[PDB]
């Protein structure tokens, strides 16, 4: 019941690491920092229509 | 009551004044001094979350020869307790027969804005009211007492639930045993 | 046993333990009304838990003098929850009714009632020849009590019982659908009206849909008791009510 | 197999509409000692609700499975009364209120006992303080029933071959150990209606079956020129738990320790009337 | 042409020949609460066309020296048509709002408003350590009007237009879903605005879900006309509304 | 199964060459409230670069994963005043200015809570100081709403039973443990434009849904013949977060605890003039 | 000699912990606090015929 995982490192240079949980409670675990997913669009889209960028905004 | 004992039984009377109160209470069982020491006030003193809902039983211990009809309801959170039976009606509430069967059970729904409820219950987490009211009145016979009493039972139904064990506060000592 | 009913609208209950059989309008339950017998066009409302619900009317006394009374509805429950709401801010309205009376008396008291809903209980005013204000036959849930004797007062209508304000026997009301009260084997009665009207909706203040009256034809009576009175209630539940007509309130 | 692999949820609300028919599920009888099982269904209209609360907070193993105090007790590293310079403790749960009560909801338990020990000191207050001392050192031993019990602090009963002992340091962490199911019965009884003598005489009441042992404290060989006193306090955690018979909680007060003795007490508190509500 | 929209609620409809694109909350379209996340046991109201339909409030005086204005909801909404009775009668609530805002002017007037919607908005009294009452803040659908200077009074709160009572930038206020009315290219703003809150139901007469702001960022301006005022009007309608625990009506 | 297996990256600019048609990303229009998504490979030309930075310090569970301070409290070992020797505080996120802005960023927030205590302690000045003394040890003591509250150090109350504690020795690590996620609601809010009562009248703003309860520290037994005073520093550090409703940070200086009062402050600096750029 | 199994949760959001036992004695092992099993019919059915809720509890 191991888990093992990459960790962080640069873009051209055994990168990883193993971990066990030893506690019954998941509030116990350690920070699940390594999620990295984001989507801007619930605040820089919320109009109903579709709008292109290069066609203008109006009309 | 200079007799503990009359804290059980609820006075009732013939040729009662029409539309008239028999009871009410505030629904805090874990608070309020009449669910304070139930079976299940104690229960819940020992935590510090609760939800789900709530059973009352009514028992009819009068004569055999005695019959009458009372509205039991209950109003949600307010800023104003009822005062009166058409007040009352308005909220959940049921229509008790008496008859063979001397007992009816009113189901207290859990309607609530969150999940749980305090135990220290306060204003943003009031629960409401619980009120009894004469339907028809009682009559008896000749050659019968004139008075008669009802007992109240409560219990939790299968989805309660309690949360946060905490020390309860109705026992202290103040040296070593 | 089938002497236990219980009947569930909305968040009341009522639980009776010794009633007779329950009447079914003319045989007939209320339902909604059919696509291809409406006649307005815009979409109706159904606030159903809300506006279907049992509401208790006041409570009245029954004497040894006791003549009888008369309720009109839906002026009964124009005032009575979200109902009366739905009532004033519509133009156009439905519902069947289920109607409940409760009396209850121990075993050595007697007497019988007669339960009955009249449709289109037209009534005539004491004095032929003098029109009367909507006033004396119906001011809210309160009861109008019939009397022995002929009316002689010009405002209100003739209550004469033996004709029931309508000129025909009293006899006779048996026709429409009924349920009796004997204090022997019953405590209450349930009936279960239908909407019945000449048109698919109708205005809810303008026209009274049904009237229901309570008539001692066994005069109560009792010796060597402490109970000097038997208290009789009224309790209606709308059924599948609907509005139409949205519009500002009727005062 | 250098691995072995090894959600209950309190009910659910379902539809209910309107009804009309001879079922009367309100009506019951409580002459029969049976609670009624109606639901919130069977009397209103509901919606369909799924819950996902779930009693793991209310088994018994979680609600006695916390550690609490039952003895506190001081001695001091030098004095003229020998009997100052060490503890004597009886082992019995019924000295500490909170706990006692807890365990009082049950006429039988049967469970294993986690036992914590936590023991600080202090210099006592004097006209001359200043002195230099090593860390302290600490002994506890537990004598089972019928085993020679020390009369003073340097007795040779200290020198335990058979009796478990444990030897402690000042600034560690609190010592703590183990002990399984050790009643000559099938299970602990907190309450006992009868008497120890075959003619219904003598000692009363849960008295006669209390036969744990003892507990014993010292200071190993600590004698400082000057008196410094030093407090133990003993914690028990029930552990894989068991109960029987449950009893409605105690109401009175306490004010014995090996007895039930109480004073009457009012059932609850008053109120203006039955109708008050305010 | 896309600047052409129609809005149709219940009986009311709403067209616009001059209006931009329309916001939509957080991406979110209100809906009914599912079976899966509701907590109340009994069954909800659902009140359709007659809660949900456009109510406009009253209409405000647009002059050069305005400053901006809020309101809070639903106690705007408190006393409006059948949706203040199904709130006064009821203990729980939940619906979306559609916020569609009108101000016109001709070709030759200049002026930007910002239309922004706040949920908790929070606010600070004008003296720090001093409580104020549930009357300056919201007393109806009536208008409140912010200052250009510092609060005084210690009955009202901080009416500071550059803090907007909250304590903040005012110009970080687009971080909201918001709108602007430019009078060159646009004459009004709608906003969808979806239920948000801790709980699945909330009272709506304790709690204000969310505030409506309009603040003119550019000040009106004008020369040589008639016209001495530009009216701006306010329209809601609640969107997917069902109510819980009837009781008796709150004062 | 003894193990199992458990790079997102800005975007990339495009070559972009001259470009002349009548397609005009620049123009667009802000009153629809739509925030304009044009690139500089739109405006200008542009070469092919691949970019590989990442947002990975972003994020929220990292920007709220970081121990911040939210009270401190002193408390001595001895003295006349009984108030003095212990400490009771309200559990609030609001006391410390840093956190509380930091917190104040969302409307709604949902996440455990890692809490580390750091105790230290020093003797007071007085006309004699020589005195020699143990390690202390330190109590803590937690009591969810409603429970019985201490009136004094040596109360019966410290003998918890049900309420969690932790006792800690000075010398060692300082203590931690983990808390989940206790809020009767579905997330925690730390804002609430709301009333207490249904009438819209007592209580406002979020000092309505605090009920937290309370954390309680004492000395367990040390009472030295001189005062010893004793400081505790709280620290929170939310994991496994989740934020809704963004809001602009605060721009005024915090003057209440519990309440958002304020002072209007200038909305920026000024300079000489529009043009002024030395 | 490994037990794997799953630890408490919420609804919607490795959840898996590993345990070993060091001592040779029972009574050391941790707390079994991962049971939920229950059966209030003791004490809430202790009748010895069935009664049917719908019906009437008498006659
Ligand atoms: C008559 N009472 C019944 C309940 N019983 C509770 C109880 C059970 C076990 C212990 N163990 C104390 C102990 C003994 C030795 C040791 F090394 C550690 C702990 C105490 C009380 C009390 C009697
Ligand atoms: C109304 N505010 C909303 C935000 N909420 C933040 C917050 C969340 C959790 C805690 N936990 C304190 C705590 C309690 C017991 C324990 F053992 C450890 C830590 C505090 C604040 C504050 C209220
Ligand atoms: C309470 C858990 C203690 C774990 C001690 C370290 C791990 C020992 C076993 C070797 C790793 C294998 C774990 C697994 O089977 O998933
Ligand atoms: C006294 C036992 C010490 C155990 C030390 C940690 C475990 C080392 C072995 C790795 C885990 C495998 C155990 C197993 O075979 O079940």
């Amino acid at each position: 019941g191991a888990q093992v995982s990459t960790q962080k490192t640069g873009a051209h240079e055994i990168i990883h690491y193993t971990n066990i949980n030893y506690y019954k409670d998941a509030a116990s675990n350690s920070a699940n920092r390594q999620d990295f997913t984001q989507d801007p669009s619930k605040f820089t889209e919320p109009v109903k229509d579709v709008m292109i960028k290069s066609l203008p905004a109006l009309n | 009551t200079t007799d503990q004992m009359e804290m059980f039984r609820i006075p009732v009377t013939i040729n009662a004044p029409l539309q008239q109160q028999v009871f009410g209470l505030r629904l805090q069982p874990g608070l309020d001094s009449v669910f304070k020491h139930t079976l299940l006030g104690e229960i819940l003193n020992y935590y510090a979350h609760w939800s789900g809902s709530m059973k009352l039983t009514f028992v009819f211990c009068g004569s055999a020869m005695a019959t009458g009809k009372f509205l039991i309801a209950y109003s949600p959170p307010g800023a104003n307790p009822p005062k009166t039976r058409k007040d009352a009606m308005l909220g959940t509430h049921i229509i008790w027969d008496i008859g063979l069967q001397s007992s009816c059970v009113l189901c207290v729904p859990w309607i609530s804005q969150t999940h749980y409820r305090l135990v220290q219950q306060d204003e943003y987490t009031s629960a409401g009211y619980v009120t009894c009211w004469y339907q028809t009145g009682m009559i008896v016979p000749p050659g019968t007492p004139n008075s008669s009493s009802i007992m109240c039972f409560a219990s939790a139904c299968n989805d309660f639930s309690v949360r946060m064990l905490r020390d309860t506060p109705f026992i202290s000592q103040d040296n070593k045993l | 046993s089938d002497r236990v009913r219980s009947i569930t609208l909305g968040n009341s209950t009522i639980t009776t333990q010794e009633c007779a059989n329950v009447v079914v309008g003319y045989g007939r339950w209320p339902t909604y009304l059919r696509d291809d017998e409406a006649t307005a066009e815009d979409q109706p409302t159904q606030p159903d838990v809300a506006t279907c619900r049992f509401y208790t009317l006041d409570s009245i006394k029954w004497e040894k003098g006791s003549v009888g009374w008369w309720w009109k509805f839906p002026e009964a429950l124009s005032d009575m929850g979200l109902f009366g709401q739905n009532m004033q801010y519509h133009y156009l309205g439905r519902a069947g009714y289920t109607i409940h009376v409760q009396c209850n008396a121990s075993k050595f008291h007697q007497g019988c009632l007669l339960v009955v809903c009249v449709p289109e209980a037209e009534m005539g005013g004491a004095v032929v020849g003098q029109a009367f204000s909507a006033t004396a036959m119906a001011n809210g849930d309160k009861a109008y009590e019939f009397t022995s004797a002929t009316q002689s007062d010009q405002t209100k209508v003739q209550t004469a019982i033996h004709n029931a304000g309508m000129g025909v026997g009293v006899g006779n009301l048996t026709i429409y659908p009924h349920q009796w009260i004997n204090l022997r084997t019953n405590n209450s009665a349930t009936i279960v009206m239908p909407y019945i009207n000449s048109v698919p909706m109708d205005n809810m203040f303008r026209h009274y849909n049904f009237t229901l009256m309570v008539i001692p034809f066994v005069k109560l009576d009792y010796a060597d008791t402490a109970s000097t009175y038997v208290p009789i209630t009224v309790t209606v539940a709308p059924m599948c009510a609907e509005y139409n007509g949205l519009r500002l309130a009727q005062a | 197999g250098d691995v072995e692999e090894a959600v209950v949820h309190v009910a659910d609300t379902m539809r209910s509409g309107p009804s009309n028919s001879a079922s009367v599920p309100a009506l019951t009888a409580v002459e029969t000692g049976h609670t009624s099982q109606v639901t919130p269904s069977d009397t209103m209209q509901t919606r369909h609700v799924k819950n996902y609360h779930s009693r793991s907070e209310s088994t018994v193993e979680n609600f006695l499975g916390r550690s609490a105090c039952v003895y506190m007790e001081e001695y001091k590293t030098t004095d003229n009364d020998v009997n100052k310079k060490f503890v004597a403790w009886p082992i019995n749960t019924k000295q500490m209120v909170q706990m006692r009560r807890k365990l009082e909801m049950f006429t039988y338990l049967r469970f294993d006992m986690e036992v914590t020990f936590v023991i600080t000191s202090r210099q006592d207050p004097g006209t001359t303080l200043a002195q230099d001392m090593p860390v302290l050192t600490h002994q506890i031993m537990y004598v089972p029933p019928g085993g020679p019990i020390p009369a003073k602090v340097d007795d040779y009963a200290w020198q335990t071959s058979t009796n478990p002992s444990i030897f402690w340091t000042e600034g560690n962490a609190p010592a703590r150990m183990s002990i399984p199911f050790i009643s000559i019965g099938n299970a602990y009884s907190n309450f006992y209606d009868g008497w120890s003598n075959f003619d219904q005489r003598g000692s009363y009441g849960y008295n006669t079956l209390n036969n744990l042992g003892h507990i014993y404290v010292r200071h190993v060989s600590g004698s400082s020129p000057h008196p410094i006193t030093s407090t133990i306090r003993v914690y028990f955690k029930p552990k894989h738990t068991r109960a029987w018979v449950p009893r409605p909680p105690r109401l009175c007060q306490y004010k014995k320790a090996f007895s039930v003795d109480f004073t009457p007490t009012p059932i609850t508190d008053t109120r203006k009337d039955i109708n008050t509500v305010t």
